[PDB]
RNA sequence: GACGGAGCCAGCGAGUCUAACCUUGGCCGAGAGGUCUUGGUAAUCUUGUGAAACUCCGUCGUGCUGGGGAUAGAGCAUUGUAAUUAUUGCUCUUCAACGAGGAAUUCCUAGUAAGCGCAAGUCAUCAGCUUGCGUUGAUUACGUCCCUGCCCUUUGUACACACC
RNA sequence: UAAUUGCGAUAACGAACGAGACCUUAACCUACUAAAUAGUGGUGCUAGCAUUUGCUGGUUAUCCACUUCUUAGAGGGACUA
RNA sequence: GAUGAUG
């Protein structure tokens, strides 16, 4: 039975005693995604609160492995100057887009975050290499920190550039970035600009 | 870098041949008698000074060190 | 006397002094109810230590905090850490000691921040820059 | 086309012009002792899964 | 148990008290309040004109409550603003004296705020009252 | 001559331009340079 | 270093010429040693007193007081 | 008779002495006193350009100069304030009595 | 995101002799500001410097639009012997360029970049400047000698004003 | 190695300036010496809400005690142990 | 083992 106190603590909080959840609604007791080349860099075996954590993640070289995938979602979306720096306005945009995944799915909303990412990873790449001042493009292989990185970057940048001068909110956005990504649809403007990095990278074989 | 100067390397080296009986493994004891063995103008010097000591006393523990 | 403890947290210029005593399981910052703690969306960084140990170890204490200096986001990690702080010295003084080294496990293993302060200190701007490491924009023609 | 994954081993040193590459030694998972020298564009360490696009190609280097 | 009004939201317990003002209609509104904007910050004038000063009155009653006294420049301070000034940058430009000071004459006539020793108006024992009667209302409306 | 640039002298060259007036030293740039260590004015950070 | 304004005095005049005037700038380090107040030597400085010299015991032997 | 002395100075060492010894002082005499308070430093600061023309690299320089008051509580008979005044005169140190 | 009401939090500093300085509080005015008192030669007063971004609730609804406020007209005030070639501040009217920017090019590796303002210097008056201060706080390396340059050795030289 | 920083080699041996040391400033101390011109608690007087010994407040001419938060003086601490 | 005149 819950604790009484002098002070009064609601019993929805309370419910929460016995198991953490995500903004005390999603939960992480299921979220699996079968890429076997990045279960040792999303981190989504660590429940937390509020995706506000304040973490020291930038002193040494694989530290950002171990930030929880919610909150490096969350961080990149403080961009385009204007709005760098206010995080709390990320902590709650990523509060309306997961109500709203859940609602357009009825699937676990972090579980479609963790798709889409793993869907969109870019495999192979390119770099410049030359000699004297001509150059030309050569074909290289992407680390799995390095999938992670770029897929964020990707789906933040895709959702951004759609909420300008849209009447579609940030929060939708992005939401629908995420549900297309995760369904592997060409509609996604991540999984698009995926298939043009991959098919430069295998035509400079 | 981790890399001691001469004045710290010079002054360790003149301790062990002159008290080396009364030296330890151990930096705390060292501390207190480089107080009392030796002048020394500061605490940031004192404490790099018996810290090499200490590293000297492992050596010549495992075998005898040359200089 | 009434069994008393004294603790206290930081993070930049937030400082938080809480007072706990043997009591009802009275919980209150600044004089209002922990749960008007504002701004909003941060709240449940307030309730952290209260749920990761358990709302059962509460029951039988009172805690008051006060806080001043700093922002509206560093004095809630002045709060959450001064009732962390505050429970632990209240197991050092008054409860045995294989109690308190389990406390410190559950907060230990979660967040550090929530026992130990966090050490990031801000650099001075020099001249020749807007800020810290910042240069103005240097031109040739 | 179907997708092939490997482990690395091995960090065999910095290469590219500008020093953005690195070259490693995988470790097939299926069939191994199979090992190859290929090169990847961003950072890695040893026990990293890659997803080798293609198998039989082996990476040029500096020398 | 009993309640004081720090046990309730400052947004929750603004707007029941300033309906309730509204309500007994015997507050005094100063009549230019159609035309005047709060702060010369602003650039229009505030958008509620039936009940935004029924709504500051409501907020100095709470801030007398929580401090020992305040003054007219505590209150042009407390709800100055940031000037946009165009082409130049922003900078903090105090609020109106004229609206904080007649609020504060306002409110002694209805008895819930005397001046006090110090300077500075100062929260009396019937504010106190109608203050704390109103505070148990709206938690009793939690429903 | 109740205010302005010209009310104003350094102590020590009459100089109207650079003047530093705060804690009403009264002295020029150029003059607070050479005399600070004697005024007790050091340098350490 | 700091010992710059422990153990250093300096002074700089001019002098006035036919053909013009010139500087004369003269430094001075007094013997820390010699110091009456501050530190009596560099801040490198490290010295160590020598040990007296021991003999050994014969066999152990106990005073009666 | 009560006293406050307050001290000040812009060399510490030189105004422990002058402090110390008022302590002492009193002390032997076994009068009631409240220890030396010490208040807060106050930096004083003078930033200015190095250049004296107006040319080269734009190079800032920064001084300081600091003091630190402090003042102590006494009560004692006018036979000894007397002399207590009188005592402790130490350069670089100015002090200052209030009787009431 | 603009606008209107509420929420409501810093630190570094400064302040009256051959003298008027930092200014609370009451009253008057929409505002600017006026007026009678008061505290401070300062961990005591101004000063919790109740600062801005921020949060909450509403008005607006992809429209050169309630984004932007340049350019002009009309009145009301403050500082100064004296402001017209409007010092600045307030009030209503006017409501242009600007729809994310070509070749080029600058700064930055964490409480850092970047966002937001406050004190000081200048000052009778006027920050879009500078020196500091705090507040909110990411992404991306943990490498290389491709470009631009630095340090050490070897080597060639008809250079010495020294590869201009 | 950040370093002409060291290990060493060795027709050179032993020295001097530079770097480091040094000084300032920032981060810790429930340890020392204190402090209404800083704070905290208790008691007097006292408002408001409940009332079982409660919650939040006011009172600078009411007093007492104390030093976690605040100021310093003097120290401790890191040396890659 | 692209191009790179001049004062």
């Amino acid at each position: 039975t819950p604790v009484v106190l002098a002070t009064p603590i609601p019993e929805e909080v309370q419910q929460a005693q016995t198991e953490i959840k995500l903004f005390n609604k999603w939960s992480f007791e299921e979220v699996e995604v079968k890429d076997a080349s990045l279960v040792d860099y999303v981190q989504v075996r660590q429940p937390i609160f509020v995706a506000h954590t304040a973490g020291r993640y930038a002193n040494k070289r694989f530290r950002k492995a171990q930030c929880p995938i919610i909150e490096r979602l969350t961080n990149s979306l403080m961009m385009n100057g204007r709005n760098n720096g206010k995080k709390l306005k990320a902590v709650r945009i990523i509060k309306h887009t997961l109500d709203i995944i859940n609602v357009l799915t009825d699937q676990n909303p972090i579980q479609v975050v963790v798709d889409a990412i793993t869907n969109t990873g870019p495999r192979e790449d390119t770099t410049r290499v030359g000699g004297g001042g001509a150059a030309r493009r050569q074909a290289v292989d992407v680390s799995p920190l390095r999938r992670v990185n770029q897929a964020i970057a990707l789906l933040t940048i895709g959702a951004r550039e759609a909420a300008f001068r849209n009447i579609k909110t940030i929060a939708e956005t992005l939401a629908e970035e995420l549900i297309n990504a995760a369904k592997g649809s060409s509609t996604s403007y991540a999984i698009k600009k995926k298939d043009e990095l991959e098919r430069v990278a295998k035509s400079n074989r | 870098g981790r890399v001691r100067t001469k004045t710290v390397k010079r002054a360790s080296k003149a301790l062990i041949e002159r008290y080396y009986p009364k030296l330890t493994l151990d930096f705390q004891t060292n501390k207190r008698l480089c107080d009392e063995i030796a002048t020394i103008q500061s605490k940031r010097l004192r404490n790099k000074i018996a810290g090499y000591t200490t590293h000297l006393m492992k050596r010549i523990q495992k075998g005898p060190v040359r200089g | 006397a009434v069994p008393s403890v004294q603790t206290f947290g930081k993070k930049k210029s937030a400082t938080a002094v809480a007072h706990v005593k043997a009591g009802k399981g009275l919980i209150k910052v600044n004089g209002s109810p922990i749960t008007l703690v504002e701004p909003e969306i941060l709240r449940f960084k307030v309730y952290e230590p209260l749920l990761l140990v358990g709302l059962d170890k509460f029951s039988n204490i009172d805690i008051r905090v006060r806080v001043t200096g700093g922002g509206h986001v560093s004095q809630v990690y002045a709060i959450r850490q001064a009732i962390a702080k505050g429970l632990v010295a209240y197991h050092q003084k008054y409860v045995d000691e294989q109690s308190k080294n389990e406390l410190k496990k559950a907060f230990t293993s979660y967040d550090r921040t929530l026992l130990i302060a966090d050490s990031r200190r801000p650099e001075p701007k020099k001249f020749g820059g807007k800020g810290a490491r910042s240069r103005f924009q240097k031109s040739y023609r | 086309t179907p997708v092939t994954l490997a482990k690395v081993i091995k960090v065999l040193g910095r290469t590219g012009s500008r020093g953005g590459v690195t070259q490693v030694r995988v470790e097939f998972l299926e069939d191994t002792s199979r090992t190859i020298v290929r090169n990847v564009k961003g950072p890695v360490r040893e026990n990293d899964i890659l997803v080798l696009m293609e198998s039989e190609r082996e990476a040029r280097r500096l020398r | 148990p009993g309640v004081s009004v720090r046990d309730v939201a400052a947004q929750d317990f603004i707007n029941a008290y300033a309906s309730f003002l509204q309500r007994q209609g015997k507050l005094e509104v100063p009549g230019y309040v159609d035309i005047v904007k709060t702060s010369s910050g602003n650039e229009m004038p505030p958008q509620d004109a039936e009940g935004w000063f029924y709504k500051r009155a409501a907020s100095v009653a709470r801030h007398i409550y929580m401090r020992k006294q305040v003054g007219v420049g505590k209150l042009n301070k407390l709800y100055g603003g940031a000037k946009s000034r165009g082409v130049r940058p922003y900078k903090h430009i105090d609020a109106s004296g004229s609206i904080n000071r007649k609020v504060l004459q306002a409110l002694e006539k209805i008895g819930i705020v005397e001046i006090s020793p110090k300077g500075g108006r100062r929260i009396s024992e019937n504010g106190q009252r109608d203050l704390d009667r109103i505070a148990a209302q709206t938690l009793e409306e939690d429903e | 001559r109740r205010y302005g640039k010209g009310s104003r002298q350094c102590r020590v060259c009459s100089s109207h331009t650079g003047l530093i007036r705060k804690y009403g030293l009264n002295i020029c740039r150029q003059c607070f340079r050479e005399k600070a260590n004697d005024i007790g004015f050091n340098k350490f950070r | 270093g700091q010992p710059v304004n422990d153990f250093i005095d300096t002074a700089t005049r001019h002098v006035l010429m036919r053909q013009g005037v010139l500087g004369i700038k003269v430094k001075i380090m007094r013997d820390p040693a010699k110091s009456r107040t501050g530190p009596k030597a560099l801040p490198d400085a490290v010295t160590i007193i020598e040990p007296k010299e021991e003999e050994p015991i014969l066999a152990p032997s106990v005073k009666d007081y | 008779i009560k006293i406050r002395i307050t001290l000040t100075s812009t060399k510490v060492k030189q105004l422990e002495n002058v402090s110390s010894n008022i302590v002492k002082n009193a002390e032997q005499h076994n009068l009631v006193k409240k220890g030396p308070v010490r208040l807060p430093t106050k930096v004083l600061k003078i930033s200015t350009r190095k250049t004296p023309n107006g040319e080269g690299s734009k190079t800032w320089e920064t001084y300081e100069m600091r003091i630190h008051k402090r003042y102590i509580d006494l009560e004692a008979p006018v036979q000894i304030v007397k002399r207590i005044t009188q005592i402790t005169i130490e350069p670089g140190v100015d002090v200052e009595v209030v009787v009431a």
